[PDB]
RNA sequence: AUGUGGUUUAAUUCGAAGCAACGCGAAGAACCUUACCAGGCCUUGACAUGCUAGGGAACCCGGGUGAAAGCCUGGGGUGCCCCGCGAGGGGAGCCCUAGCACAGGUGCUGCAUGGCCGUCGUCAGCUCGUGCCGUGAGGUGUUGGGUUAAGUCCCGCAACGAGCGCAACCCCCGCCGUUAGUUGCCAGCGGUUCGGCCGGGCACUCUAACGGGACUGCCCGCGAAAGCGGGAGGAAGGAGGGGACGACGUCUGGUCAGCAUGGCCCUUACGGCCUGGGCGACACACGUGCUACAAUGCCCACUACAAAGCGAUGCCACCCGGCAACGGGGAGCUAAUCGCAAAAAGGUGGGCCCAGUUCGGAUUGGGGUCUGCAACCCGACCCCAUGAAGCCGGAAUCGCUAGUAAUCGCGGAUCAGC
RNA sequence: UCGCUCAAACAUUAAGUGGUGUUGUGCGACACUUA
């Protein structure tokens, strides 16, 4: 099939930048540029606690490096250590004033990149891959949401062939914009190769 | 020859006319914008990602 | 409810086309929400269907039935002429009148002799 | 006193300033029968005044930007009309039926990717 | 299409004479778009109308478009798996389109030099009564009544 | 002929002015 | 007298901070021409979809970059204060000059 | 002109293979890009982590051989922390040499894969829940009658609802106003250099932003319902035009050369560097295109009307040289107010006279300009000359239903230039 | 300008086979199939 990225989708109306500020046609690239290598700092070094929308806002040698994240308890330590020092880190390459804005998480399981990340782990660590995502859809719904869709592919446990197991339920109008609908892609590495993860959650509505 | 042109592309040691453009992300040898300074692949899937601000759908 | 002030003209009459033809059918079955003790019927042949699902479910079966039956599959019998508003008048006004006079206060039966006209 | 209305098609509007008076008629400067020279579309701009019953008798003074040659003569066309409509709700009664006010929503539509112009595709083939 | 018969182009009225035939063969001369070109070029034919001879450019104009108006016409129809050349009367609208444009290919075919020239002396032809698109005309009638046998199918 | 090296459109065309062309 | 630049993305964001700046300019001092909208430069940039060779289905994007111009004329001490105290920007990189 | 098959070559890199490969990966092959060859060189490496050992400030200039890479070498120099006024010692940053673990691979496998894309096709479809029928695969619903762009809706119906699709909410052009006034107005008045140039103004044009509006709403006729046809008002009627949006899946489709990736294979070379050559080869064939084979026209002088876009190491108005490309002097510009810019076709006037032609510019000789270390291979662009094939084309075959086709100019990305 | 045989190249096919269709050599005046 097709079916373009939802999030690019409702990139206009509902959610908005996951990266939000301005910037010159001058240096828009090297602006951008140390805005990736930060959140892909972050990804690593702070996935610990399970990060998910990192977003962030420039303007004049200001970020706010905004992390939403399930369990911030991790991502600061005890009292200001562990936080403190990665803010270090950060400017410890770059120059901008950095201002790690922590956030918790209402609840990860109506979360998708949580949710996503979570089972693709699952995977990873080597489970039933199809209860695994009934679980997760079943966790989701019963959690608090409105519409739930989860699809894993690839080597489904070792097989030859390939494969793509789908399973989802209540709502999911992909192709309405007044849903709100966060997307969950995930990694998996397995020692077979490589696995797809998607997951979809419809909350919101006009 | 993935890896050591990558690095080559952003020596210049000699003349102008071997800097060539050379994307950021994954590193494409073409279809790399000067604006973004990135290829046409991974300029897609940061849009849809949202990444790209001010970037958004065009629709006319 | 005050809560009409939303919902576009779209909706509006759809949703009443929805009250419309909700009470089309409904009207008579809404007034209970469990399992009926027993079933009345005028013509157990044509509306065997739902006899089958009361029998299939134990529910005892009563119906007025004529010629064009089948007296085995029903417990408790009725018969009679079915294809005349004269005969199950006689019927319907006789029974329900055994309800109310096992219920209380023994009322006059309902205008039907002017309807049969 | 003066008679007022607005043209506009493909993006070429068009202020239309009548004064009743002889049959000057100056757009942009010029004069019409000067400004548009060998087209007959001119003649069927002033459409509206014949309509009406009143070739020479009005001085019209129009401000048409933008858009093609031709397209200033339709957003005149509609923009005469408006005008003399604007002092008179019975010529409307008469002007609408012979069919005039309309922004005419024929307009170019965008050449579409993959394709050529829109619509033309390139040339087929399995060879 | 197959649902609709979808409706003919209601074309604007002659913009110097008042009549509909006129601005259409305007169409069929107009190359590349040019209806103001085309417009003259035909009201330049009109002139030289009046100049050999001192008839209205109007009714020597109806008068050469119904000369060459094709009364019935040869259609290729299967049956079975045959293709038969069966005759019949055209459309009032066919017939006003097959006219006017064989007329604008014989005003091409003449070795006259300017366009208007060409549509001059072919309107000529045409409403008298041998023309180069009137003999092509006459020709298709021929195959109507040639083949006059198998207008046995009318459909 | 918007081939021809040497022509009003012959620069036209091909984007350029030169001396058949006006030129500032 | 002076002349206020608000370039920006997202115009519900610069209508925001735009209109601030009109309230506490003109509640606190002289006369203010109201926000005064510019030709929205855009970027539209065009591409294809699939890796490898698909001329076609290709995607584009554009990039708004909007305009919103502002002059306030006699220099109130009140109104640089308070555009220098309460103001609330973002993504709205703004530039003034006399 | 460009891609492709094929052939040729030391190499003429690889991939896509009916539709759905072939102006396609490429939105920029002169060395670069570059993955192929020849030759000259390096080989713990151009790049990531870390370890044992000698010496050393991190840092900067030149010389011999050479195409360069590189190979041999000489010179100027001596910061910071811990102990002392000095010597001397250790560590971090960084390097050479030797050694270990290890790097790196555009080398296989797209039937090992993720991701992303094409496709049937925006086609009208595909399913789930319970109930009911069948021993069961499965059926029913979704069938039927009317209607619709549509599984759209209506009526009927052992079925009753729901879900993924369709529609709708998202933007442009469509009518007008609200908000703001350095876009525009002899419109209304004063100077007129008779140029909206100055004063002034925003109602109107515009520049964008918000909102109303069209809903089978009205009437007539058919109809049970849904709905169709005709007429008015209206900027616009039955989705108004266009775009975004392309389901369960199929094509064991494509892509390991975008990238990530399981496994296999190389590891003084399947890795690294340079120079030159090669994707540009030519007896041939196919696809997609430009321009023509002309008098609705060719050459030329004057005049007028666009939309959108881009412009600090870039767009170039004004003046001079020459036939010109182009160069030089030099003003303005963080860009509705400075530049690219004359839009072309078209309107008036002139030669042309049916001719391989004032049509047609392909080919080839000589002389110039631009960018770049470098235009033989292999760039573009002027000027003078040579003025080819070529009379609207066989069998076959493609596009397109209205502001569409056809036809005529303009802009950007890419980008040293092309 | 026509009638005819034969050997290429191209077109119809999803592809092959065959055939069919045009231009090239010398003279006389669609059907079938597809490990
Ligand atoms: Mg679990
Ligand atoms: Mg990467
Ligand atoms: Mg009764
Ligand atoms: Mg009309
Ligand atoms: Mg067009
Ligand atoms: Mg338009
Ligand atoms: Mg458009
Ligand atoms: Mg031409
Ligand atoms: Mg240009
Ligand atoms: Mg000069
Ligand atoms: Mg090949
Ligand atoms: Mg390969
Ligand atoms: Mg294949
Ligand atoms: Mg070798
Ligand atoms: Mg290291
Ligand atoms: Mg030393
Ligand atoms: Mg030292
Ligand atoms: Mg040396
Ligand atoms: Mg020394
Ligand atoms: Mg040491
Ligand atoms: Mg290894
Ligand atoms: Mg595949
Ligand atoms: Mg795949
Ligand atoms: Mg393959
Ligand atoms: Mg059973
Ligand atoms: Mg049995
Ligand atoms: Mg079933
Ligand atoms: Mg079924
Ligand atoms: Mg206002
Ligand atoms: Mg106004
Ligand atoms: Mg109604
Ligand atoms: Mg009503
Ligand atoms: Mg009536
Ligand atoms: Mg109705
Ligand atoms: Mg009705
Ligand atoms: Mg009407
Ligand atoms: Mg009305
Ligand atoms: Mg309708
Ligand atoms: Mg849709
Ligand atoms: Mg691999
Ligand atoms: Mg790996
Ligand atoms: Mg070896
Ligand atoms: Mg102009
Ligand atoms: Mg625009
Ligand atoms: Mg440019
Ligand atoms: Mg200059
Ligand atoms: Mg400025
Ligand atoms: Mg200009
Ligand atoms: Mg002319
Ligand atoms: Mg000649
Ligand atoms: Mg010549
Ligand atoms: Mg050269
Ligand atoms: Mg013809
Ligand atoms: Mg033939
Ligand atoms: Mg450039
Ligand atoms: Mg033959
Ligand atoms: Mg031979
Ligand atoms: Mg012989
Ligand atoms: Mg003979
Ligand atoms: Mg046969
Ligand atoms: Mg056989
Ligand atoms: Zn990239």
């Amino acid at each position: 099939g097709n079916k373009i990225h939802p999030i690019g989708f409702r990139l206009g109306i509902t959610r908005d930048w996951e990266s939000r500020w301005y910037a010159g046609k001058k240096q828009y690239r090297h602006l951008l540029l140390e805005d990736q290598r930060i959140r892909g700092l972050l990804e690593k070094e702070l996935y610990s606690a399970g990060l998910a929308r990192v977003d962030i806002e420039r303007a004049a040698d200001n970020v706010a490096v905004t992390v939403h994240v399930a369990k911030p308890g991790v991502v600061i330590g005890r009292g200001g250590e562990r936080i403190r020092v990665l803010r270090e880190e950060l400017a410890k390459l770059t120059g901008k004033n950095v201002a790690l804005n922590v956030q918790e998480v209402q609840n990860p399981n109506l979360s998708a990149p949580l949710v996503a990340q979570r089972v693709a782990e699952q995977i990873e660590r080597r489970f039933a891959v199809r209860r695994a995502i009934k679980q997760a859809v079943q966790r989701v719904m019963e959690s608090g949401a409105k519409g739930a869709k989860v699809i894993v592919s690839g080597r489904i446990g070792g097989a030859e062939q390939a494969r793509t197991e789908w399973a989802a339920q209540g709502r999911v109008p992909l192709h309405t914009l007044r849903a709100n609908i966060d997307y969950g892609f995930a990694l998996a590495r397995t020692t077979y190769g490589v696995l797809g993860v998607k997951a979809y959650i419809f909350l919101g509505e006009v | 020859a993935r890896k050591a042109l990558i690095e080559k592309a952003k020596r210049t040691p000699k003349f102008k006319v071997r800097a060539y453009t050379r994307c950021v992300r994954c590193g494409r040898a073409r279809s790399v914008y000067r604006f973004f300074g990135l290829c046409r692949i991974c300029l897609r899937e940061l849009a849809h990602k949202g990444q790209l601000p001010g970037v958004r759908k065009a629709s006319w | 409810s005050p809560e009409i002030e939303e919902r576009p003209k779209k909706e509006q009459v759809r949703l009443k086309h929805e009250l419309e033809r909700l009470q089309k059918y409904l009207s008579g079955f809404r007034l209970l929400k469990r399992l009926p003790d027993a079933i009345f019927v005028v013509d157990p042949t044509k509306e065997a269907i739902a006899v089958r699902e009361a029998r299939k479910l134990f529910i005892p079966v009563i119906a007025l039935a004529d010629t064009d039956s089948d007296p085995d599959l029903v417990d408790y019998i009725i018969p009679g002429n079915d294809d005349a508003i004269r005969s199950i008048q006689l019927i319907l006004s006789r029974a329900v009148d055994l309800i109310i006079q096992a219920r209380g206060g023994v009322v006059e039966p309902s205008p039907s002799y002017a309807l049969v006209q | 006193e003066q008679y007022y209305g607005t043209g506009r098609r493909k993006e070429a509007v068009a202020r239309v300033f009548l004064r009743p008076g002889n049959g000057k008629v100056t757009v942009n400067g010029q004069d019409f029968n000067e400004y548009f020279q060998g087209l007959v579309r001119a003649v069927a701009a002033l459409e509206p005044l014949r309509a009406v019953d009143a070739l020479g008798r009005f001085d019209a003074y129009i401000t048409v930007r933008g858009g093609g040659k031709s397209g200033q003569i339709d957003a005149i066309k509609l923009g005469i009309a408006r005008a003399l409509v604007q002092y008179n709700p019975d010529y409307r009664a008469k002007l609408k039926p012979l069919g005039f006010l309309t922004r005419d929503a024929r307009v170019v539509e965008r050449k579409k990717y993959g394709k050529h112009k829109a619509r033309r595709a390139p040339q087929y083939s399995k060879r | 299409a197959r649902r609709r018969r979808a409706e003919v182009r209601q074309l604007q009225p002659d913009l110097v004479y008042g009549d509909v035939l006129v601005t259409a063969f305007i169409n069929k001369i107009m190359r590349d778009g040019k209806k103001n070109l085309a417009a003259r070029i035909f009201y330049d034919a009109c002139k030289i109308i009046q100049e050999k001879t001192g008839q209205e450019p109007l009714k020597v104009f109806k008068q050469a478009v119904e000369n060459v108006k094709p009364r019935m016409e040869v259609r290729s129809r299967r049956v079975g798996g045959a293709n038969y050349q069966v005759p019949m009367e055209v459309s009032p609208r066919r017939q006003q389109s097959l006219a006017l444009r064989w007329l604008v290919q014989a005003a091409n075919q003449r070795p006259e030099r300017r366009a208007a020239v060409r549509i001059a002396h072919e309107l000529m032809d045409a409403a008298e009564g041998k023309g180069g698109a009137v003999k092509k005309k006459e020709d298709v009638e021929r195959m109507a009544e040639a083949n006059r046998a198998y207008a046995h199918y009318r459909w | 002929g918007k081939g021809d090296r040497r022509t009003r459109r012959g620069k036209i065309w091909r984007g350029t002015y030169g001396k058949y062309r006006p030129r500032k | 007298k002076i002349r206020i630049k608000l370039r920006g993305f997202d115009h519900k964001t610069l209508d925001a901070s735009a209109q601030k700046i009109v309230e506490a300019a003109r509640r606190s001092g002289a006369q203010v021409s109201g926000p005064i909208p510019l030709p929205t430069r855009v970027r539209r940039f065009t591409v294809i979809r699939g890796p490898f060779k698909h001329k076609d289905s290709r995607e584009h994007f554009e990039l708004r970059t909007h305009n919103r111009l502002v002059d306030i004329i006699n220099p109130n001490r009140k109104t640089i204060e308070q555009l220098m105290t309460l103001d609330l920007p973002t993504g709205v990189e703004i530039e003034i000059k006399t």
